[PDB]
């Protein structure tokens, strides 16, 4: 019922999916090995919405990792919860891409796309219905951004009612891991806006920033960095996987959170987020956790929401809790913030709720955001595509596969269009 | 993922046998020639525990072949691969390529055709040799041009030894080093390059060797040349391809010259007195004195940078570094490429040997920095070129060899292109 | 019901402020740790004042610690009760003030500032009704006369119609540990009287000359004259945390002491004050204490009230005593010293009596005095104020930070301001 | 929080290994470099069981270097800090500043500029030196000033060693003195000072050495000097910062020039015979022989003082010994500035050293008084100064290094102007 098929492209999509298959494992009680050692019935009830059942009460991941290198997949092969995943899933070049958008679009990606179409096919077609594809990928590098947006445009066409969820992760300027990012990213989004239905523009620095204020970790590395993510990955996925007193699918977040087709670029977040220290100080209480959420420092972007205007917010809540305080919390919250929401939208919050929290927390709630600061990152990425475009720098590698540089004419004039958009409804 | 590496001249492979010591050191490979996918890139399986590196020490003169085939390493590499020629180079760049090139090329490039048949992740190529003399030049000059023509897509790393402006062994060198980067300014995807001069000043304020020697010179380039290649032998949190230098340093075709530098450089007593962690490091790395090569990176601009950190080194506090080193007005990035860095990391920590100089450290840096700081080197090797192509001084070898006038003019007039191109990409 | 958000300015603020919290804690009952353990229902009743509920029925408190150096928290956190106080709430710089009122107030607090502001939002938002703010700093030193007025500043904006109380000690000529303090004092009253309309005006050396005289204890140190001052911020807050025959509330207070709008700096003063030799040697009746109240030894002011005249006077009793003995004693102190009253006003005695006594004592009395000896403090500052200016000694330091001389003319024609208004009613 | 401190010249260093032996004695530091907020300041964390201070000990001659090289103190200092130079002062203000000033300038201020990267806490800057020489006047100047450029916002505490009236070393003093005050008169925030003959005069009556030496007068000068900085290293019922001396004690941004006196000093068999509370200690460094430097308090007028004590000291006490002092009509503050007395307390008692000759103490103060009793010393510095300047006595020197007749004349008139002010701000 309402099976999601999972996609990891990317060096950065299977790290933050194999976090995401290891976090909701805990949370339905799988081993390692596959097998079923959980607590409650429920758990098992809604196993098969991203399982099937196997010989022996097996149940293995319907994950597709995709990447133009093998050593990636040994890593996550090797992982704790490594040995779960499907072997014929694990599909995968030899030559990387090297970061070049051009690469994994046209030559890496082509000879392995017929591969790995024959991979979802068969898993689409053995599930009872299909909903949704749930991808993790990256704007930065060549195999995220090239091959992980190729294969969503070869889905779009097959399966063009199913919605299309991306958690895509995205670069920064005061955090740039990688040199020619901002064509990766530039020309990523063309493609992204015109057939994903949904996208959470997560950003690292926001992570960064998340562990090191109201997290105040002391040594943060990507797999802690992964645990958030990972979180929010398993949040939105909440009301189809356990029961809830106000259920919302994927699709229903769609229809309330997307108002126009182009605008579906979401600032994601989590709460509650607290060092190990803080916990004694601190109330489980929810309206303490709500102002957190609407607080700029929880969400997972770089872009202060207070420099513009919300379009329409999502909480979806979990824990077992009052209704009259989810409800009464939701309004004040846009009445005394009511220059930063919209005034053409009478109530711009969504909410929704489950009855079974998250395993050592008795109550949580997870953050969505379409707002018209997100076009803040977007500018940022246009002006450092325009300052290398104008003179073409580092434009003869992508040359090499045949790409033209109208493409890249074409992808900037789609980047003047995304900032003006948001900016209409300003 | 696969490669291998061959070296020419006596540069070469006095950093070949200096280098693969290291690489066996590392591996758990003992001198004797045996004790799993780490060590695959660089050495095969001979059958049941052996091993045998994928390389080739080719030199003209046979003075330096002798000495390893009766060496210490006897074992460890095959007998076969240690090719050695009849006639010497004599510091031309015709002898090396026309007279003594031609009768053994077709045994070396036939011996790595089939030497890449059993292998097959093969990424690409790098090269050791040096442009102050004539193996360097010539018979280099002419493995590179013939092996573009067959292979062509694969990448090729040169590790060319230049000299300084005023320190030098041989005197008739500009001619060597103009007359073979006529050759190497097409075919070469990327070209590392090292000084004579400025490695004994890394040695020198920093180390503390008051007497060092061509064997301590090539045991700290041998972790600069073990660095780069660290992520494809053993994991790491960002792992880079070697395909990456390619991408991410080269903004133009012809524009390929980059410099080199590297740090932590310690003693012993040193190491236990001094503080190492991320800053200091990414501190040194970009002081004008601790580079590799002699050029002031404060007269020009940064076209590409990349950082490779080892060992323990966590993401976090990098990134903070380096954004300590954007704000810095000291140095100056250029305009055409404000996001100018590639960060990596590796859990594989600096080796070290056993007796050697340098100290046992938890963390290391490699900074390959692409700049426009060698167009005055280039400018300054051009200038004093002119004066001896003026006299026609040393030119009755060459002209005896074959050559003639034509190609003088035509290494000079595209090193002139080659300035011309610097002064108008720095604008 | 009626929150009181509690902030703590500088060193001897943080210092006063730390053993405010000791001393109620004991009287509610509560452990270093943050669990109940009190003995009457009474003390449960009214917790909420001024903690917070949280899990485990741990009580933390709502302090909010702000100094521009980090060593001053260590020592309150390593405190014996320094592990009950959030760890969200201590907030803090870097670089020291000096003694500086304009670092503080341009430079180390504008910084700063934006920070706390946000503490104190969420603080004042998650409480049910918002009474006012308990302020602790000092004149002296940079931090807690340049940081501490200015956020008080920020608050009566954000918070206009909510009172504000500050117990603010101030310096003395005859015990000064301060070179640039008569700046610092002068500047900061220009502040205080236009924004406060509450201000304890506590004296360094009277705090000395009671420890000397009516208690003649061997070696007080400074965490003796905290105990003192502590109490009278406990006995001022007593009838919003415990039932009473006669309840008066902080704004009760304020309408019975505050004639004027500028005449709200008092001379507090606490009773019973004995040795622990002359214990056995004293009745605890009300009439005994009451003239002690009165007397000059017992107020926490270098000020002899004798020199001057009363506006009003303020008597928070304590303890189950007879409200015809309260009500006959405050008659016969304003008789008898008719020329030491105002006869502008019928009666200037305020009173108050609360049922659960202070823990080790039967009956206790807190006195507030309005005087017009509180003037003799004001001038002295001002002529060493004015003994400084005359010839610009010590100002290049502060005009570094942008500060002007008319700003110091300003404070000093406010100063001569002061001094001439309590010289109106006297 | 955290500083750093530099030594210069001859006097530099002979207190840099004085004081740093009581500083390592302290926190427990043994002398071989190893064994916790506290040495944080002044130490650093080498990686695991390692500390090493944040110094650098500087002098054109090699002298003093080679000592602290190979004395017992060898493991605890770094020996990359230790520079050491190449030609000698000799006591030559223009020697040491421009002919061999010059060359190595640049090597210790792009170090101190690289050694405050790993910091992060940095307070501000304490220098150790003496204007009696050519090291201490000329390189010192010339670190101030660029010094000044780069940072300047941070405090910098002058502690020079000034001559004696008729007690000297040298005979060329004064040309050093007047020559370098002129730089240091801008770009100094404060400055202390200490003699030469009235440090034996604090052991001659008091302590009893009738035969102290070099090693003697720079222990109680690492009394002094510790004890400024104690607020910093241990907590205390009244904390004061390092920038708390700019504030509390400048008037005047040019009037910086406060006196020094440090009080009780007691031999061994005194100190179990004389009662130690706050008030002869309060009462003893007000005293006109004790102090540090031969000036008399009773001529002039305090500007500005401040008390800091160590050890088990009360506040109740202190406040009153301080009001004693004020109505003792016998010294006699300014006008303008009553309130003359800034208070500090500290739980943290003196220390000894082993086998040192001060004896252990409950209970110290360290009184460092703002007045203008400096001005007769420095009228009396110009006025030996006048009588060799009118025969133009030892001008042949500076001549011979580059200067001239110029900044002779500017040195005089800018003496004079100091002479103006302290005239002009004690009417
Ligand atoms: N939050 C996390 N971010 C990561 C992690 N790994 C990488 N990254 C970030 O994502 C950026 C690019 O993503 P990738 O590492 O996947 C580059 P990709 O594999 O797609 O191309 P190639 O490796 O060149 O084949 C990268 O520069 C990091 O900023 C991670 O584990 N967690
Ligand atoms: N009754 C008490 N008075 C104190 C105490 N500590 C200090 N003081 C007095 O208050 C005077 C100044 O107050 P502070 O110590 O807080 C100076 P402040 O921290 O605000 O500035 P900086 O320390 O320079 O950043 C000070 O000179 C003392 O006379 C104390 O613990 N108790
Ligand atoms: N850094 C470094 N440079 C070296 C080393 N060995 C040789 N060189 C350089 O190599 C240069 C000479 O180049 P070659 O062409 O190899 O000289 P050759 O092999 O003796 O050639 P012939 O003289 O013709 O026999 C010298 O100028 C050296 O600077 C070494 O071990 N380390
Ligand atoms: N109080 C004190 N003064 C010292 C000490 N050591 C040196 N001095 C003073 O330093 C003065 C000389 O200054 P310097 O410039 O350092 O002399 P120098 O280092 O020998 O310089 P050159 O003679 O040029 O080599 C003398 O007059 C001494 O009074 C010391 O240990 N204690």
């Amino acid at each position: 019922m309402r099976e999601i098929v999972h996609i990891q492209a990317g060096q950065c999509g299977n790290q933050i999916g194999a976090k995401f298959w290891e976090v909701i494992s805990d949370e339905h009680g799988i081993d390692p090995t596959g097998s079923y050692h959980g607590d409650s019935d429920l758990q098992l009830e809604r196993i098969n919405v991203y399982y099937n059942e196997a010989a022996g009460n097996k149940y293995v991941p319907r994950a597709i990792l995709v990447d133009l290198e093998p050593g990636t997949m040994d890593s996550v092969r090797s992982g704790p919860f490594g040995q779960i995943f499907r072997p014929d899933n694990f599909v995968f070049g030899q030559s990387g891409a090297g970061n070049n958008w051009a690469k994994g679009h046209y030559t890496e990606g082509a000879e392995l796309v017929d591969s790995v179409l024959d991979v979802v096919r068969k898993e689409s077609e053995s599930c009872d219905c299909l909903q949704g594809f749930q991808l993790t990928h990256s704007l930065g590098g060549g195999t995220g951004s090239g091959m992980g947006t190729l294969l969503i445009s070869k889905i779009r066409e097959e399966y063009p009612d199913r919605i299309m969820n991306t958690f895509s992760v995205m670069p920064s300027p005061k955090v740039s891991d990688t040199v020619v990012e901002p064509y990766n990213a530039t020309l990523s989004v063309h493609q992204l806006v015109e057939n994903t239905d949904e996208t959470y523009s997560i950003d690292n620095e926001a992570l960064y920033d998340i562990c090191f204020r109201t997290l105040k970790l002391t040594t943060p590395t990507y797999g802690d960095l992964n645990h958030l993510v990972s979180a929010t990955m398993s949040g939105v996925t909440t009301c189809l996987r356990f029961p809830g007193q106000l259920n919302a699918d994927l699709r229903k977040l769609a229809v309330n959170m997307v108002p126009f087709p182009r605008l579906h670029f979401f600032m994601p977040g989590f709460a509650p987020l607290t060092s190990r220290g803080s916990q004694q100080y601190r109330a489980l209480t929810v309206p303490e956790l709500t102002q957190q959420m609407f607080d700029s420092k929880n969400m997972m972007a770089a872009c202060d929401p207070r420099h513009g205007r919300y379009l329409t917010v999502a909480a979806i809540f979990r824990g077992r809790m009052s209704m009259k305080e989810v409800d009464e919390q939701m309004l004040n919250v846009q009445n005394k913030n009511s220059s930063y929401f919209v005034e053409w939208i009478p109530n711009n919050v969504k909410t929704a709720v489950c009855d079974i929290p998250p395993r050592g927390l008795k109550m949580s709630a997870t953050f969505i955001g379409n707002s018209t600061a997100i076009q803040e990152l977007f500018k940022r990425i246009s002006e450092q595509f325009t300052a290398m475009f104008r003179r073409k720098a580092f434009l003869h590698w992508y040359t090499g596969e045949g790409m033209d540089e109208m493409e890249f004419t074409e992808a900037e004039s789609n980047m003047n269009d995304l900032v003006s958009e948001y900016q209409q409804y300003q | 993922r696969e490669c291998i590496s061959i070296h020419v001249g006596q540069a070469g492979v006095q950093i070949g046998n200096a280098c693969w010591e290291l690489y066996c050191l590392e591996h758990g490979i003992q001198p004797d020639g045996q004790m799993d996918d780490s060590f695959n890139t660089f050495f095969s399986e001979t059958g049941a525990g052996k091993h045998v590196p994928r390389a080739v020490f080719v030199d003209l003169e046979p003075t330096v072949i002798d000495e390893v085939r009766t060496g210490t390493y006897r074992q460890l590499f095959h007998p076969e691969q240690l090719i050695t020629g009849k006639e010497d180079a004599a510091n031309n760049y015709a002898r090396g390529h026309y007279t003594i090139g031609k009768e053994i090329i077709d045994l070396v490039l036939d011996r790595i055709r089939k030497l890449a048949d059993q292998c097959t992740g093969l990424q690409g190529f790098l090269v050791f040799h040096s442009f102050g003399g004539g193996t360097g030049s010539g018979f280099t000059s002419l493995l590179m041009e013939r092996l573009s023509v067959d292979y062509g897509k694969k990448s090729k790393l040169e590790f060319s030894i230049y000299p300084a402006p005023q320190v030098s062994t041989a005197v008739v060198e500009p001619y060597n080093s103009i007359l073979t980067t006529h050759t190497t300014l097409e075919h070469s995807d990327c070209a590392f390059m090292v000084d004579n001069e400025a490695i004994y000043d890394i040695c020198r304020r920093n180390l503390d060797i008051e007497r060092p020697t061509y064997t301590n010179l090539n045991r700290l380039i041998s972790q600069i040349v073990s660095s780069i290649t660290a992520s494809l032998r053993f994991d790491g949190a960002l792992n880079v391809d070697l395909t990456e230098f390619q991408t991410n340093l080269v903004p133009y075709p012809r524009i390929h010259f980059p410099l080199a530098t590297y740090a932590p450089v310690i003693s012993a007593e040193k190491a236990y007195h001094e503080q190492l962690t991320v800053a200091e490091i990414t501190n040194a790395c970009f002081e004008p004195a601790n580079q590799m090569v002699k050029c002031d990176p404060r007269h020009g601009k940064y076209m590409a940078c990349c950082l490779l950190y080892r060992g323990d080194v966590v993401p976090k506090d990098v990134n903070a570094a380096i954004a300590t080193i954007k704000t810095k007005r000291t140095i100056q990035f250029v305009d055409w490429c404000p996001t100018g860095f590639k960060v990596g990391i590796n859990y594989q920590p600096p080796t070290v040997v056993p007796g050697g100089d340098l100290a046992k450290v938890q963390r290391a840096v490699c900074m390959l920095s692409n700049t426009t700081a060698i167009a005055e080197a280039w400018a300054r090797l051009d200038h004093k070129f002119d004066l001896m192509y003026a006299k026609r001084a040393f030119v009755h070898w060459y002209v005896g060899e074959g050559m003639e006038e034509g190609e003088f003019s035509e290494a000079r007039e595209d090193m002139a292109a080659l300035e011309k191109d610097y002064e108008e990409v720095g604008a």
